[PDB]
């Protein structure tokens, strides 16, 4: 039950990725206690072609 | 499992020979040898360009770098499936085992490895070039 | 496509029938351009009571070698 | 016909479409109108 | 590219030109034995002399190839 | 009259050279027929070649020594001499049809943004949607105007990705 | 010999490490992660500096790095 | 094993590789990444340094002067300066034939000799050298003043004489003493050397270190400036007859401010350039009192950037912490020097031009082509090093912490802005410019000038009026006779301004049409282009989307791999790199203008650039291909003359452009494979592999190719556009 709800959409708080101020799609959030537990999904790729990423819970805010 | 130890009469693959084998580093500062074990006799690619035929049983070689003894391990692997591995050899006679390290392939994770030049942090949290600044030589914020 | 272009501006934009009787002074000329935005001044004086831009693809020496007479058989 | 019209929507035939008649109007502009320099 | 220019310099200097009474005269006059063993007389007897043609075609039915000349360099 | 400049209509170099363009077509026309497709296109050439410099005389543009007409920016300058038409004018009207391409073509991303792949209509065209937009675009300065007083022109600086400085 | 750097953004894939031509990358037990692995650097001195650990490192921003440092036989990649 | 090699970097040093020497000799003056390198010690090497430099141009200065004194024709040509080419030095080369040895061999001389275009001549003659002796005992003392500085530089490295970091940190101390001392006393010296020395010399009157405390520089000895009547030194000037070096025509006065220029010498007054240094004397002296350092009295340049903050707080935090983020970082001044000293020098190009200083200057066509093209281009190289200085300062020195919401962190944070507003106007720039240009040269080429785009320099011919030109018919300000500043100067110094701005033989505010007008938008585009990319490598110098962490690199690096679409040249390094190539682009144009319209003015056809320069087929014939017929015609099949040494170096600069075109597009790869098969070919050669090499042979890294290849390049461009303008202006005049 922590973190955000699976499906909806957050802002990225991380200054060096990509998707920093972008919106993405939460995909599945772990429940150990792992660094970045939160998996957010993006519609546009990334320089590397990649489109998926891990973010911690202070690195994401829904909006 | 122990580490092997290099068995300098072991033949090699069926080569008619190439110009680029070996040159003076070989004989003044080192030179690798890789060994494997082949099922049956086999042609394949050299990394130095042209086509040997591995015998069946050992196969020993010798190439002027790390790199394309590692290429011949991939090579190796992905299309016949063997397991390779290689050693550095010294003029004086030294000889070093290097791949496999613990006798286990590094793309799988082995108990007893420790890990080595990892950062507790991300790269977003590496301090500014101004506090590094001034040291010993030209460091890098990664480096502390 | 491209032969039967250079035939056809050589059959109805040249001047090959009158280059036929007199090659050494008569320039070969197969392209003519429309007189818009002063581009008309393209078409030089090529010889033979035409204008256009003098061609370099030696079409004219070759259609004469092959016994072509006239802009019909082009 | 479905298809063919898609095929018709794309980038590169649209482009040539739309620069033909943008060229052709300027080009039929200038030819009734004569070296226009100024307004 | 060095081909093409020795072929159009050899050609304009020993072999191209006009016939007169008692003698031929050449389009560059046959400098090509005098001119071709220096990069100045490539530079100046060839590419300076010979590109006259194109800078003063402006006016002329050969002002378009002038326009391109400008056109390629950019 | 501005920078020393004197009239095409009273420019001897102005008429020198409409002489001068007038003579090498007329040389170059003695060499045909009289009736004949060259002759007819060289007249054609030489009446437009005549009518262009009279319009260009009638339009009161300034020539300077070379005989040459010679455009006024300064917007007062412009205004005060009978000059808007050479740099004023020709400028609204190219910002009318630039702001009308950009409005245009903003309008269709906003538009075909908030569907399932907006990429396939960026790389196929959507003909209808463009066609629409295209002819809706006519009052791009009233709209864009709206849009800006409203404050739905720009993008907050929230939504917007940077480099980490 | 250059400087090669593993960051706990890391997420074990070891695709790192297959993708180094000199073996200078390894796979170590870890906690910080699903896969429960951390990508190692234990032999930086064979590192040449080909940065192809770099592309195949799917995280974002990546989570190893290569810093050229000194240049030796072995970092240049020199068989003479 | 470890070479010796460099001392200062121990992994270089244990390089085996031939990149060893090229990356000692290309760090040796990057202290700040030496070993064991402290800020004190830094600090110190930079003032060795710069001891160093001083005793290299002193001495550079007194190889000129002793040269032109040995074998020069200063004592000739001093007597007639219109018909008499300076001589710079001897010619002895033994590749010579006989006919360059007659050819070379004129200026009265008796052998092979170069004439000088430095214009040293011009200079020494109005600053009041007349003999040869003068010349020679002035390069004994700069000689004796190079010794001097470079014995002080040995000096403040050993102990008891090494400073310390605290002193090198004493700012308003070195900003008083640099305004008062360095520039205002120094000015004052000047000033006095001028009214002792110049003036009389100017006048017929020979006064030397023999005489000078016997001659009065004024008739009436120093009462008029303690009493306070300074007119008094403003009476009785040089008439329009004095003719320069002789009594006929001279006056009395050491101060006025006539304005204009000498009606013989087409330069400015003595008295007046005298006038100005005092005025700028004091002012500067009066500057050197603003600082505090140890008397109370004074600034703290801390309190005046604290206290410097909007209250609506547009700025942020203002200039809080700028003070310690420029004092304790050696780039950010260093950049600020540059760029103020690039600007300096871009101003000396166009005042020296417009405004000669130096008698019969204006009439050494050569000489004044030659030192604007100089000070342009060295001006272009300093400012690309000023924002490369800049780029090198974000990444070492720049402090987000020290610098919270000041406005050096408010650029960084809208840097996106201006990249993007940077790329507009270069893109509106070229796009006009270019079109502009291909309409008329389609206009051109179809037989129809009149139909082609010319727009009338208005604003500027409108700043021309302003200053006094009655041609464009304005009538105001200055161009009006009823005008309030008109009248208010008609006493002092308008009436000669005036005389020299409306003649139209000089190139006081030179007559502008559109062609003026389309040369000065693409000088507008060089400068923003090459402002946009300076500007984007140093604001992306600390990273981007692509590199998020540029910074953990350092100024310059190769690249990041292939990866992420691939990095090429990515860091600031390169960023300067690729603007070093629009900097050669935009000094050209500017040269090209200057080049064309002087020599159109020149030759007595200015309508020949007004009607050429509105098309690029006229710039490519009427200026090149025209002007380089006497150039190419150096040496030729049926001889040579002197003017084929600038053939062969116009020859030299195209070999040299070409080889950089190498280093430029081929890249590393293919060239360390080849040498791997030539170090194979040597390693199985008998007789020759009995000697081997020390240092392994590697291709040149992928930063030392650009470097190399933009050397070249530049050398090249330098070379070719040198020799093309120096043969053109001599042989043409
Ligand atoms: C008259 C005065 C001059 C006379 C010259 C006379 C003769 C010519 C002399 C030398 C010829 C060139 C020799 C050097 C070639 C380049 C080699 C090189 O190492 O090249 C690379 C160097 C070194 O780069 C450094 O390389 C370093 C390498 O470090 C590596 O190695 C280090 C040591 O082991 C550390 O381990 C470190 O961790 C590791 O990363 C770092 O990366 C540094 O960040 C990086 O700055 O870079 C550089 O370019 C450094 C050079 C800066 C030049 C800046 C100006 C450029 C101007 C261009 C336009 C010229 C126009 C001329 C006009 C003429 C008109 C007539
Ligand atoms: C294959 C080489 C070739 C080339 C390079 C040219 C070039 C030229 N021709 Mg020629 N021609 C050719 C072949 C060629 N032709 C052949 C094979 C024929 C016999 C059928 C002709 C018959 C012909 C005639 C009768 C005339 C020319 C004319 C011209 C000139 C005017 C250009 C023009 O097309 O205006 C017109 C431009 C357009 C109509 C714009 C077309 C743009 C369309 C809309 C793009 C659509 C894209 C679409 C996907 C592709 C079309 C597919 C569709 C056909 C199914 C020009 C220099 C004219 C001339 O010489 O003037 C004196 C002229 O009257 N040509
Ligand atoms: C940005 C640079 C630039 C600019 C400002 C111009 C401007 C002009 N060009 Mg030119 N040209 C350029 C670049 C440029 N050109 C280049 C690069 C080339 C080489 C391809 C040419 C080649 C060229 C030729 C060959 C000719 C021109 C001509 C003209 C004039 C035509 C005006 C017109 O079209 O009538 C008016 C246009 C309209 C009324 C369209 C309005 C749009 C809609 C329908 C109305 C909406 C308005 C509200 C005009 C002053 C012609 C001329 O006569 O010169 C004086 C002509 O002969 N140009
Ligand atoms: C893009 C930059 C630009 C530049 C460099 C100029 C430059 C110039 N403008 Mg101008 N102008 C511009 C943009 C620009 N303008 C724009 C965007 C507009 C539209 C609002 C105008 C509208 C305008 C007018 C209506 C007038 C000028 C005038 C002038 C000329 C003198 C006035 C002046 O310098 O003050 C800057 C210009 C202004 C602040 C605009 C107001 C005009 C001021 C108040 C001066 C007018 C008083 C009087 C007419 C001065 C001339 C006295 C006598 C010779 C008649 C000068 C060369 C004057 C002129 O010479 O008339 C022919 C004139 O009356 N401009
Ligand atoms: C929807 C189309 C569109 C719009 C509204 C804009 C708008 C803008 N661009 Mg941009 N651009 C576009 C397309 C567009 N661009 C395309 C296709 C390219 C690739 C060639 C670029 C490349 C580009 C660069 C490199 C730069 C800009 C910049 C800018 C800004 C400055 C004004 C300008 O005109 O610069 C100039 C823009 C161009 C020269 C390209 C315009 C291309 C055409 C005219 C647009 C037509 C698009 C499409 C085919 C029409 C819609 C079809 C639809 C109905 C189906 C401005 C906000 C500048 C900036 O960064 O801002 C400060 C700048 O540096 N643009
Ligand atoms: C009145 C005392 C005084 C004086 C005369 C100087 C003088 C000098 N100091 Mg120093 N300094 C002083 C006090 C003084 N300092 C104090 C008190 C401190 C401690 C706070 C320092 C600390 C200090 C440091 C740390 C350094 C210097 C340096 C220098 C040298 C600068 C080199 C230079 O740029 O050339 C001279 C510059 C000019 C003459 C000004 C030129 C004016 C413009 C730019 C040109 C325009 C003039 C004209 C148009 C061109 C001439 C035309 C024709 C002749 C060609 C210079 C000789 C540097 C050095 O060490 O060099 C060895 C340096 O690193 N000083
Ligand atoms: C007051 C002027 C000044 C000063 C003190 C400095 C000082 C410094 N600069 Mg800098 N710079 C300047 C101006 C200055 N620069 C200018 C004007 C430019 C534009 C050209 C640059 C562009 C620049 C860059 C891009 C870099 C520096 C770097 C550096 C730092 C160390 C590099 C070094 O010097 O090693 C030694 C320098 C060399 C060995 C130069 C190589 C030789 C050059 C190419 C001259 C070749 C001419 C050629 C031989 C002519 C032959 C022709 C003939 C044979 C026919 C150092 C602190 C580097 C740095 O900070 O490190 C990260 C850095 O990368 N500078
Ligand atoms: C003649 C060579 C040339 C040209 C034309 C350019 C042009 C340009 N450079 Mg560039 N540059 C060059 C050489 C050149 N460079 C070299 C040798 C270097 C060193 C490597 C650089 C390095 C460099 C850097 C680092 C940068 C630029 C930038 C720019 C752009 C500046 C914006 C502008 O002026 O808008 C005007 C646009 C043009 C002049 C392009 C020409 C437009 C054409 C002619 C019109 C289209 C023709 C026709 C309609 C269609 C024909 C297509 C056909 C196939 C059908 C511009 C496109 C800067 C930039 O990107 O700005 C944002 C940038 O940062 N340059
Ligand atoms: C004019 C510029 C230039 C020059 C001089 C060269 C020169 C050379 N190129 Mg090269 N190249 C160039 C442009 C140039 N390239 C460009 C722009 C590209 C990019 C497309 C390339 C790409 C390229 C490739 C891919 C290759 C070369 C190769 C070579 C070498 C061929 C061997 C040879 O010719 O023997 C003799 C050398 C010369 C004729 C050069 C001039 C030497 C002069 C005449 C001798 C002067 C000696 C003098 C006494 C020195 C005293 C100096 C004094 C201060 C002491 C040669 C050194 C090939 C190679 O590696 O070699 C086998 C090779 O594979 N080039
Ligand atoms: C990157 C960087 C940087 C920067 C740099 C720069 C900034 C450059 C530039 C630039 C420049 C190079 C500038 C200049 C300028 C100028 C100005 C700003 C001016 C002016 C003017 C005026 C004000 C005038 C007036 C007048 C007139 C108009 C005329 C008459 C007289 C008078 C006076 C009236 C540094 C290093 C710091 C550091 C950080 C980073
Ligand atoms: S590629 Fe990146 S995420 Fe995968 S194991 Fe290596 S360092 Fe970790
Ligand atoms: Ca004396």
């Amino acid at each position: 039950e922590v973190g955000p709800k699976r499906g909806s959409l957050v802002k990225i708080l991380r200054p060096e990725s990509y998707w920093f101020n972008q919106v993405g799609k939460v995909v599945s959030v772990d429940q150990s206690g792992v660094r970045y537990p939160v998996v957010v999904r993006f519609e546009n790729q990334n320089y590397a072609g990649v489109t998926t990423n891990n973010y911690a819970l202070d690195e994401v805010v829904a909006a | 499992w122990t580490v092997p130890t290099l068995n300098p009469d072991t033949p090699s693959p069926i080569f008619g020979g190439s110009t680029g084998g070996l040159l003076r580093k070989a004989q003044t500062e080192e030179f690798y040898v890789i060994t494997w074990e082949a099922k049956k006799e086999q042609i394949f690619e050299m990394p130095t360009g042209g086509a040997a035929i591995m015998r069946q049983g050992p196969n020993l070689l010798k190439f002027g770098k790390k790199e394309q003894c590692l290429a011949l391990t991939t090579q190796l692997r992905n299309k016949f499936k063997l397991t390779p591995c290689f050693y550095r050899v010294f003029p004086d006679g030294k000889v070093q085992y290097l791949h496999p390290a613990d006798g286990v392939y590094p793309e799988k994770v082995n108990a007893g490895r420790v890990g080595a030049n990892q950062n507790m942090r991300r790269i977003g949290q590496n301090v500014n070039p101004i506090k590094v600044k001034f040291s010993g030589r030209m460091m890098s914020p990664a480096e502390i | 496509i491209w032969l039967s272009g250079m035939y056809f501006h050589g059959a109805r934009f040249s001047n090959y029938e009158a280059w036929l009787s007199d090659p050494t002074h008569i320039k070969p000329s197969a392209q003519v351009v429309w007189p818009i935005v002063g581009q008309e001044i393209l078409n030089g004086d090529v010889g033979g009571g035409f204008q256009g831009i003098q061609i370099t693809s030696g079409f004219f020496q070759l259609w004469r070698a092959s016994g072509i007479t006239s802009e019909l058989q082009l | 016909m479905k298809d063919f019209t898609t095929y018709l929507s794309t980038a590169p035939v649209i482009a040539t479409i739309w620069f033909t008649f943008t060229a052709g109007l300027l080009i039929e502009i200038n030819r009734y109108f004569p070296d226009p320099l100024v307004f | 590219s060095i081909v093409i220019f020795h072929f159009s310099w050899k050609m304009q200097s020993d072999v191209w030109g006009t016939v007169t009474a008692s003698g031929v005269s050449h389009i560059t006059g046959g400098n090509f034995a005098q001119s071709a063993n220096t990069i100045n007389g490539w530079l100046r007897d060839f590419l300076w002399a010979q590109s006259s043609q194109v800078i003063q075609s402006y006016g002329s039915a050969l002002s378009a190839y002038g326009l391109i000349f400008l056109g390629a360099h950019f | 009259d501005i920078a020393g400049l004197t009239p095409c209509s009273e420019s001897k170099a102005y008429a020198k050279l409409e002489k001068k363009e007038l003579k090498t077509l007329e040389k170059r026309l003695k060499q045909y027929e009289a009736d004949s497709a060259p002759a007819v296109a060289l007249k054609a050439t030489m009446e437009r070649t005549k009518a262009r410099f009279a319009n260009y005389a009638k339009a009161g543009l300034l020539c300077g020594n070379d005989g040459l007409p010679h455009l006024i920016a300064d917007p007062g300058l412009a205004l005060k001499y009978g000059h808007a038409g050479e740099v004023f004018i020709p400028t609204f009207g190219f910002l009318y049809v630039a702001g009308y391409i950009g409005y245009v073509g903003r309008q269709y991303l906003i538009a075909v943004k908030g569907e399932a792949k907006p990429t396939d209509k960026e790389i196929i065209i959507d003909v209808p949607l463009a066609t629409k937009l295209a002819w809706q675009g006519a009052g791009w300065p009233l709209a864009a105007v709206q849009e800006l007083q409203r404050g739905t022109l720009l993008e907050k600086e929230e939504n917007i990705t940077v480099s980490p400085r | 010999a250059h400087i090669v750097k593993i960051y706990d953004t890391c997420i074990g894939c070891t695709q790192c490490v297959r993708a180094c031509p000199l073996d200078v990358l390894e796979m170590v037990p870890w906690d910080g992660c699903k896969a429960s692995q951390m990508a190692s650097a234990p032999r930086t001195e064979d590192c040449v500096g080909c940065k192809r650990c770099e592309t195949a490192c799917p995280t974002d921003f990546l989570s190893v790095r290569v810093y050229l440092g000194s240049e030796s036989t072995r970092s240049m990649g020199l068989s003479y | 094993a470890t070479k010796l090699f460099p001392k200062f970097s121990q992994g270089l040093a244990q390089d085996p590789t031939t990149r060893r020497i090229w990356y000692g000799l290309a760090m040796a003056h990057d202290f700040e990444s030496h070993d064991g390198m402290t800020e004190e010690n830094l600090y110190q090497k930079i003032f060795a340094s710069h001891f160093g430099q001083l005793s290299i141009i002193f001495l550079w200065t007194s190889g000129n002067l002793f040269h032109v004194a040995w074998q020069g024709n200063f004592e000739q040509w001093v007597t007639d300066p219109v018909h008499i080419r300076p001589i710079a030095h001897a010619i002895w080369d033994p590749h010579f034939g006989q006919p360059a040895v007659e050819a070379f061999t004129r200026g009265g001389a008796s052998g092979p000799v170069n004439i000088s275009t430095s214009g040293v001549y011009q200079w020494w003659y109005t600053i009041g050298m007349r003999t040869n002796q003068d010349l020679y005992v002035g390069s004994v003392f700069l000689a004796l003043v190079s010794a001097i500085f470079l014995f002080a530089g040995w000096l403040h490295l050993q102990p008891n004489f090494q400073p310390s970091l605290s002193w090198f940190k004493d700012a308003e101390s070195r900003l008083n003493h640099h305004l008062s001392g360095l520039f205002g006393v120094s000015s004052l010296a000047w000033t006095g050397h001028l009214v002792h020395v110049a003036i009389p010399e100017s006048r017929g009157q020979h006064v030397g270190w023999d005489n000078f405390l016997s001659v009065l520089p004024h008739p009436q000895g120093l009462t008029p400036f303690f009493t306070g009547n300074w007119a008094a030194y403003a009476q009785s000037p040089d008439t329009a007859s004095h003719v320069f070096g002789t009594a006929q025509g001279s006056g009395q006065a050491i101060l006025t401010f006539l304005g204009g220029f000498h009606p013989q010498t087409q330069s400015l007054w003595l008295t007046d350039m005298a006038h100005h240094h005092l005025a700028i004397a004091v002012i500067f002296i009066v500057a050197g009192h603003m600082y505090r350092t140890n008397f109370g009295i004074g600034h703290r340049m801390q309190a005046i950037l604290e206290a410097h903050t909007p209250p609506s707080g547009s700025l942020g935090a203002g200039h809080k912490g700028l003070f310690d983020t420029v004092n304790n970082s050696l780039h950010f001044q260093l950049g600020l020097a540059l760029a103020s000293v690039g600007t300096i020098t871009s101003l000396v190009a166009q005042h020296m031009y417009s405004l000669p200083p130096y008698a019969f200057q204006a009439i050494d066509f050569t000489t004044q082509a030659a030192l604007y093209t100089h000070h342009q281009y060295i001006a272009g190289f300093i400012m690309c090093g000023a924002f490369a200085h800049g780029a090198i300062f974000f990444i070492r020195d720049y402090d987000p912490e020290q610098n919270k919401g000041n406005v050096l962190a408010r650029m960084l944070d809208h840097k996106e802005a201006l990249i993007s507003h940077l790329s507009w106007v270069s893109l509106f720039l070229g796009f006009h410019t270019l079109g502009l240009y291909v309409h008329n040269d389609v206009m051109q080429a179809f037989g129809t000038p009149e139909k082609q785009i010319l727009i009338e320099p208005v604003f500027a011919q409108w700043i021309q009026a302003a200053h006094g030109k009655a041609l464009y018919g304005f009538d105001f300000l200055l161009s009006s006779k009823t005008s309030a500043a008109f009248a208010n100067g008609q006493s002092l110094w308008l009436p000669g301004w005036l005389d020299a701005i409306n003649n139209n033989q000089n190139s006081l505010f030179l007559t502008i049409g559109p062609g003026d007008f389309l040369v000065h938008h693409a000088i507008a585009l060089g400068l923003h282009t090459t402002t946009l990319i300076l500007v984007k490598g140093a604001l992306d110098a600390r990273g981007s989307k692509l590199m998020p962490d540029k910074k953990d690199f350092g100024y310059s690096f190769p690249c990041d791999g292939p990866g992420r679409g691939g990095t090429c040249d990515i860091s600031a390094y390169d960023a300067f790199y690729l603007a070093v190539f629009w900097m050669l682009n935009t000094i050209g144009w500017v040269t090209f203008y200057w080049h064309w319209k002087h020599l159109t003015l020149w030759q007595g056809n200015v309508a020949q650039f007004d009607e050429s320069s509105t098309y690029l087929m006229g710039w490519l014939r009427d200026y090149l291909w025209l002007n380089s017929s006497q150039l190419i015609n150096g040496y030729n099949p049926f001889g040579m003359n002197s003017l084929s040494v600038w053939a062969w170096t116009f020859l030299f600069g195209h070999l040299i452009y070409a080889t950089g075109f190498m280093f430029l597009i081929s890249w590393r790869g293919y060239w360390q494979e080849l040498i791997e098969t030539l170090v194979w070919a040597h390693e199985k050669t008998p007789l020759a592999n009995l000697v081997y090499w020390k240092d392994k042979p590697v291709a040149l890294s992928i930063v030392q190719a650009r470097l190399v290849g933009l050397a070249h390049f530049s050398v090249g461009y330098i070379f070719t556009y040198a020799a093309f303008l120096i043969a053109s202006t001599s042989g043409r005049f």
